[PDB]
């Protein structure tokens, strides 16, 4: 029953989402990147509450909290290995030195940054399903939301690639101190076994709890407990029986994310021995994608 | 696998692999022909009935 | 006397198909849809069933009787959906396809796409390559049916025969023979009720 | 049988005390499918099942008879809430819809995106 | 008449408009059925 | 330096063998399910049918280069070649050839060709045009010199992979330092200029057209030392 | 290079290319190896000598002379006068252009 809430929650939420997403994408420090991503996700939470589906807000909160915590733990292990240097401009080729962190970070980041075919895609999908359109500043709100949503890909890719699979940029000591043959042992590791087990169990339990909440809320049979609110938003109508208009509208954002993924993957910023072969691989991928789509849809 | 919604809304509905039952092969001849025609008519009528029922039932909830 | 329901439904279908039976197709999709509608099966509003009278029940050998009972159960399910329970409905439906079938189909699609990509990139188009592509596509299409046939002939068939035996014991062969006969009243079939269904 | 999409198998309308007993979330109580929802909830209570089973079972297993009525009611409720049955018809053929106006109120303002010029 | 009054009025108007759209769709389907019946009879 | 042998329960190379998938080490032994082992064991592949299929139906040795010196066919009966592009030229050709298959195919297959075009337009203008297309337009596939005209014939890849040759007077060629163009076309050189040489850019003063030469391109010593070009 | 169910008998082996003086000529689409029509300016805002070189003027003059000779052959082998007027007009234009170019 608050006019001020109605006007302020969506605008500030979307502005914060866009700002945090872009700053996180352009960030170079791991903890700063996670902090700005947290700001962006809090903006998205504000916008979800503005839409007014408390179930969607709770789902977004759970997903963000679990995967943000897991990613924070992974980057903490990375920083400890790198001797308290949190900037990944001095991090490179850490995949071999921190094998568990690399894969755990991959999973956690793909879930955190809303990406297709991941547990974290549905939260953004539901937010866009519930977004209201009667606002006066709807153009700015929607544009900021789209930019913030797409911004996830850049920061996730930069963090993961620069930390792990980029060229070795760190000090020679970091690698040499750990590459000594004397250290080769069944006990060898640059992290803690307890830390690895804690991260693994956190990821497993987060997956299970998120699935339980998704079944409770998003299933055909609604089995969530009473929320003690008498305001019904009608947003579930576009989740149960979406129309062609909305179904095709979502495709715009899906393809925007696809193009951005292609850019961050196939775009060359430095000379390499694999420049021509990279362009050739891009051509092969495009042509194969076209033919595969043709066969799947028409020729079977 | 279980949630192809992203694929449907990003690439469209692809050709579905064949799925049918061979119950109709039990009968043969004019019996089979007439029953097949009746079933086809029933299916079309069922689709139309669903459409008209959805359109009409807007006022069911008072 | 009263307006015929089948004729009214046929007119309404002709009028309203554009809404509930129309999708968005590309140019190739529209051409294919045009070809299908040309080589379609017309929606016969009225079927003349006064020429085929019947066959005597005694003629069948108690196995064709069970098969005809399976067909009668399918017809009952098609006309009224409340006759059978969930398990019986699952038995009567085609067995849903599985990961094996889907992966086989998409692996076929992938190999075909790779072959076309190779042919275009190397400009390797000729009679032999085109024939190879056609033959491979045909073999894949033929094979895609094999999983469904195997399912229907191995799993569903014995289950359907057992269900038919159960329902024959419940009702009687003549009860389902009448239903198999096309002269059976479709309205009575719609309003029919199942003894074995608790509902 | 032959009941409307909102009525349940038994054609029984539950009272306020019964709703409070089989407490229904406000999300469902707001809509018209309380009569079809309550039997489904009672069946689930009588035969509790895991969330994994609920997700992986497409027919709701034991509670299929009640879920059929509930699903039909849910489809009608959501379709009438979002007016999708008219929006889809206009999307399929705007010109014919205007020719025989399904709903002039929506037709006068409908404008399909230029990108979707099939 | 200020504050959330405007939002409440807009929501009420939108709900009324959606109900009107549903009613118009129902009227259209009834009209189509009647026209089809009359065409069948007049033959 | 290694002390793993001092303990009976310490890890072993037999325990580390599973990392050979993710770690590059020279081969030690062949598993029963390796492609090499399968081919060498199964007698089916030893059949002359399969052997002849391998020999014929695959990339031919004729197209394989046989020397470090290449003399491509002369463009003109009196001309002599100077520069030629080997790999980036073929890659650009194959990329631009997609406009003859994907584009008509997209038009005839996609449900919403307008949506495809609306997505492609901004994609072309950002991260694609400067990435590949402008570099290809300015790319020099081949360069020969006609002495009677005192001209240079330059071959270029056009739309849909079409190859066209143009003549430029040697008197109209100038060297453009990379410093004069880096700021003007930072994005082009940022994302797409890696293949071509930055410090060997030339342009035709009369027509104002640039010439990009592949870094992994073959030059002819005789062509470079010809008095016309010196 | 690469093919499936194909024979590359007609392909040029790389051995010939590696060899020198192999006597191979390249025919490629959209190839313009003759500069005729490059420097043919029908209207000049200034003297052609100021803007163009002797090489360019000679190319233009040779092209115009060849075209004029061909049109003269057309005049010789054509009979109808009405159709011949167009040929004569084209020849006159070519002659005027040739005169100005050769004077320059
Ligand atoms: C091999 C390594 C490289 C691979 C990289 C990825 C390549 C991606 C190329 C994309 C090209 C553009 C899109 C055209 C294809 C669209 C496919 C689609 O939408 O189907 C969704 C479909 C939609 O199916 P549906 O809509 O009929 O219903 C699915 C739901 N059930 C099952 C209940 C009916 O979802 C799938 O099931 C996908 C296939 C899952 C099983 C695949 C097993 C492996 C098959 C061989 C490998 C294939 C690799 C290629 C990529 C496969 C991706 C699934
Ligand atoms: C030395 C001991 C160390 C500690 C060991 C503890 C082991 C714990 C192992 C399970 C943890 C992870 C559970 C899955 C993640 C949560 C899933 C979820 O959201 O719930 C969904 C489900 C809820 O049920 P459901 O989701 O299947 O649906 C229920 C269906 N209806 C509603 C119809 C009834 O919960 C679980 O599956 C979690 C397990 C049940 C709860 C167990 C609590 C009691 C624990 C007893 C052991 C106590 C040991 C004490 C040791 C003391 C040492 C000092
Ligand atoms: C508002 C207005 C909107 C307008 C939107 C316009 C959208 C449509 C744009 C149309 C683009 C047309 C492109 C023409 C391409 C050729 C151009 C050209 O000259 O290049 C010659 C080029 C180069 O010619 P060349 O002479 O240099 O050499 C010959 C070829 N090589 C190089 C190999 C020796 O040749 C080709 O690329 C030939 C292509 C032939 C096939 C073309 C059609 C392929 C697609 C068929 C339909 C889709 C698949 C269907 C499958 C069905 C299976 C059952
Ligand atoms: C009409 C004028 C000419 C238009 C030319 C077409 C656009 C330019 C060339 C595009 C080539 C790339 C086609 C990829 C097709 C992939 C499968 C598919 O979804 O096709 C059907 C769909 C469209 O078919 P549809 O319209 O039937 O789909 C239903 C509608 N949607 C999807 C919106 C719900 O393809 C596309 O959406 C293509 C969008 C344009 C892409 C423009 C270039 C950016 C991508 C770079 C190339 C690599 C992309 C790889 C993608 C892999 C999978 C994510
Ligand atoms: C005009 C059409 C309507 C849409 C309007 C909007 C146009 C598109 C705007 C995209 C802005 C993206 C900003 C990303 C910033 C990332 C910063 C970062 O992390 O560093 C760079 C990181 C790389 O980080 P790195 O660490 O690997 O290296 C950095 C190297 N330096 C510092 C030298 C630059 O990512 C990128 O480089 C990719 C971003 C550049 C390419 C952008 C391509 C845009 C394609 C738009 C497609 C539109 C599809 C059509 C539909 C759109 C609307 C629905
Ligand atoms: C009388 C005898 C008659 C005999 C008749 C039968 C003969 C045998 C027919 C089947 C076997 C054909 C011959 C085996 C080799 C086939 C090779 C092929 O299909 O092309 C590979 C091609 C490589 O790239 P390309 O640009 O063509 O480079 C040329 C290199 N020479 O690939 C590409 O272009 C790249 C495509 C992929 C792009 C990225 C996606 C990666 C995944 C692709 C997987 C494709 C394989 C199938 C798996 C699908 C599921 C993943
Ligand atoms: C409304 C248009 C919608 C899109 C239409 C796409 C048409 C594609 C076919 C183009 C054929 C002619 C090309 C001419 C080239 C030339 O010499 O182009 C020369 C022109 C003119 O020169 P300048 O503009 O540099 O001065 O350059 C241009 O930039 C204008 C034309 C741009 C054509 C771009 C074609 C590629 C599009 C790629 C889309 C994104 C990638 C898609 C996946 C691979």
């Amino acid at each position: 029953l608050s006019k001020y809430a109605y006007f302020i929650l969506p605008l500030i939420g979307s502005v914060t989402a866009f700002y945090g997403g872009l700053v996180s994408a352009f960030q170079s420090d791991t903890k700063k990147t996670l902090a700005y991503s947290t700001i962006s996700h809090c903006g998205f939470l504000m916008v979800s509450y503005s839409t007014g589906v408390l179930e969607f807000v709770i789902l977004y909160l759970y997903v963000h909290g679990f995967f943000k915590a897991a990613t924070f733990l992974c980057v903490g292990n990375v920083n400890r290995f790198n001797r308290n240097i949190q900037d990944f401009k001095r991090m490179g080729g850490f995949y071999k030195y921190l094998p568990f962190e690399c894969l755990a970070s991959f999973v956690c980041m793909i879930n955190l940054s809303g990406l297709p075919l991941t547990l974290g895609f549905y939260i953004k999908h539901l937010l866009f399903i519930g977004l209201v359109e009667s606002y006066t500043l709807y153009p700015l709100i929607f544009s900021s939301l789209i930019l913030g949503a797409i911004a996830g890909v850049f920061y996730s890719y930069r963090l993961f690639y620069s930390i792990f699979f980029d060229t070795k940029k760190g000090k020679k000591a970091i690698y040499l101190q750990a590459s000594r043959i004397i250290l080769n042992s069944k006990f060898y590791s640059n992290t803690s076994l307890a830390s690895n087990l804690s991260i693994t169990f956190l990821v497993l339990i987060s997956y299970t709890v998120i699935l339980y909440l998704y079944c409770t809320t998003l299933n055909n049979y609604y089995s969530l407990s009473d929320l003690k609110s008498i305001y019904i938003n009608n947003a579930y109508s576009y989740f149960y029986k979406p129309d062609y208009n909305f179904l095709n509208a979502v495709s715009i954002l899906n393809w925007f994310v696809i193009i951005l993924l292609i850019s961050v993957i196939y775009l060359n910023w430095r000379w390499s021995y694999y420049y021509t072969k990279s362009i050739d691989s891009l051509s092969k991928f495009i042509l194969f994608s076209f033919f595969f789509f043709i066969f799947s849809k028409y020729i079977l | 696998y279980l949630e192809p919604s992203y694929f449907h809304e990003t690439f469209g509905h692809m050709s579905q692999p064949p799925k049918y039952d061979l119950i109709d092969s039990n009968i043969n001849g004019v019996e089979k022909k007439l029953n097949k025609q009746i079933l086809h008519r029933e299916h079309n009528e069922h689709k139309l009935d669903g459409f008209v029922s959805m359109f009409k039932g807007s006022d069911v909830a008072k | 006397s009263n307006v015929d329901q089948h004729e009214l439904k046929a007119e309404m279908i002709k009028e309203l198909s554009h809404y509930y039976d129309h999708h968005d197709l590309s140019l190739f999709g529209k051409v294919q849809h045009f070809v299908e509608h040309l080589l379609e099966e017309k929606h016969h509003a009225k079927i003349n069933t006064s020429n085929f009278d019947q066959k005597k029940l005694e003629n069948f050998s108690e196995s064709k009787q069970i098969s005809r009972t399976v067909f009668a159960l399918k017809k009952i399910k098609t006309f009224n959906h409340d006759f059978f329970t969930s398990e019986e409905e699952m038995i009567l439906e085609p067995l849903p396809l599985g990961i094996l079938t889907y992966g086989l189909k998409y692996a076929f699609a992938g190999v075909d796409a790779a072959l076309l990509t190779y042919f275009w990139r190397n400009w390797n188009f000729n009679v032999r390559t085109i024939g190879l592509l056609g033959g491979l596509v045909g073999i894949q299409m033929a094979t895609l049916h094999i999983p469904n046939l195997v399912n229907e002939v191995v799993i569903q068939t014995p289950r359907r025969r057992a269900l038919a035996k159960k329902y024959i014991s419940a009702y009687g062969p003549q009860f389902f023979h009448d239903i198999v006969n096309p002269k059976y009243d479709i309205e009575h079939l719609r309003h029919l009720q199942n003894k074995l269904n608790p509902y | 049988g032959h009941g409307a999409w909102n009525e349940n198998q038994q054609h029984y309308k539950y009272s306020k005390e019964e709703i409070e007993a089989y407490q229904v979330p406000m999300r469902i109580k707001a809509g018209p499918c309380v009569d079809t929802y309550i039997p489904l909830k009672k069946c689930f209570q009588e035969n509790p099942t895991s969330f994994a089973a609920k997700m992986l079972d497409g027919r709701k297993g034991k509670c299929a008879k009640e879920f059929k009525y509930y699903n039909t009611c849910l489809n009608h409720w959501q379709t009438y809430e979002n007016n999708s049955h008219v929006t889809n018809a206009y999307w399929a053929d705007t010109s014919k819809a205007n020719a025989d106006g399904i709903s002039n109120t929506y037709g006068g303002s409908f404008r399909k995106g230029l990108a979707w010029l099939n | 008449k200020n504050g959330i009054r405007d939002v409440i009025d807009s929501l009420n108007a939108d709900a009324g408009k959606r109900k009107l759209i549903n009613l118009e769709a129902k009227n259209f389907i009834e009209r189509v059925e009647k026209e089809c019946e009359q065409r069948i009879l007049k033959k | 330096g290694d002390i793993r042998h001092k303990f009976s329960n310490e890890i072993t190379d037999d325990d580390y063998d599973y990392q050979r998938a993710m770690h590059v080490k020279p081969p030690k032994e062949e598993s029963l399910f390796q492609l090499t082992n399968i081919l060498s064991s199964v007698p089916v592949f030893k059949t002359r049918f399969f052997l002849d299929f391998i020999a014929r139906n695959l990339d031919t040795n004729s197209a394989v280069s046989t020397s470090d010196f290449v003399a491509p066919p002369r463009v003109h009966e009196n001309s002599f070649f100077v520069y030629h592009s080997r790999e980036l030229g073929n890659v650009i050709r194959k990329y631009r050839s997609l406009e003859s298959i994907v584009l008509p195919g997209a038009l005839l297959t996609f449900t919403y060709p307008l949506f495809a075009a609306f997505v492609a337009i901004p994609s072309y203008y950002f991260m694609f045009n400067a990435k590949i297309y402008e570099m290809s337009r300015r790319f020099v596939v081949r360069m020969d010199v006609l002495p009677h005209l005192e001209m240079i014939s330059v071959q270029r890849i056009g739309a849909f992979g079409i190859l066209y040759t143009k003549l430029h007077r040697i008197q109209d060629l100038e060297y453009v330092p990379f410093d004069q163009v880096k700021e003007q076309e930072n994005y082009l050189w940022a994302i797409g200029g890696h293949g071509v040489d930055n410090q060997l850019i030339f342009k035709d003063r009369s027509t104002g057209e640039f010439f990009y030469f592949e870094r992994q391109g073959v030059w002819d010593a005789k062509g470079l030392n010809h008095p016309l070009l010196n | 290079m690469s093919g499936l169910l194909r024979n590359f008998e007609k392909l040029v082996c790389q051995s010939q290319l590696s060899k020198a003086g192999h006597k191979l000529l390249l025919r490629s689409p959209n190839s313009t190896l003759h500069p005729t029509a490059f420097y043919y300016k029908r209207n000049s805002s200034q003297r052609l000598a100021n803007e163009m070189d002797v090489f360019q003027l000679g190319l233009a003059a040779a092209a115009l002379t060849r075209q004029a000779n061909n049109y003269a052959q057309l005049l010789d082998q054509v009979d109808k006068e009405a159709v011949r007027e167009e040929v004569q007009e084209r020849i006159t234009q070519n002659h005027s252009d040739l005169n100005v170019y050769f004077g320059e």
